[PDB]
């Protein structure tokens, strides 16, 4: 604002290892829900490893 | 003879009463006007016009007390 204070949380800083954390149902039948959302994180959890980066669930 | 012994004195006790009072006023002020500034920059103008107002309040008696310092130190002695 008309001023600031300075938080770890509000600047980035050298990614080296990201955590997730994943919603899913408890329960079934809820079609393709669960491993839409699945794949998709999957997906680019894959391609932080690429960059060496570890991930956290 | 006696007289301009005592008149200086008299003098300097008014002076330095007012600037006593004058440097410790315009401090208590100043500073309460500088912290307000390094909080809200872009605020410092406003802030400054009023410090000029308030500050023209302090210096009314004790530099009535500094004119007649030098009108004893003159005009008499």
């Amino acid at each position: 604002g008309n001023l600031e204070y300075k938080h770890p949380y509000l600047e980035d800083r050298d990614v080296k290892r990201v955590g997730y954390l994943v919603v899913s149902t408890d329960r079934g039948l809820a079609g393709g829900l669960n491993i839409n959302l699945f794949k998709k994180l999957l997906a680019e959890m894959k391609t932080w490893t690429d960059k060496g980066v570890q991930a956290d669930l | 003879n006696l007289n301009m012994d005592l008149l200086y004195m008299a003098a300097a006790v008014m002076m330095g009463l007012a600037a006593i009072g004058a440097a410790i006023g315009i401090g208590i002020l100043g500073g309460k006007f500088l912290e307000g500034a390094a909080r809200q920059p872009d605020l410092i103008p406003l802030l400054r016009t009023q410090f000029f107002i308030v500050m023209g309040l302090v210096d009314a008696i004790p530099m009535i007390a500094v004119g007649l310092g030098l009108y004893v130190m003159f005009a008499v002695a």
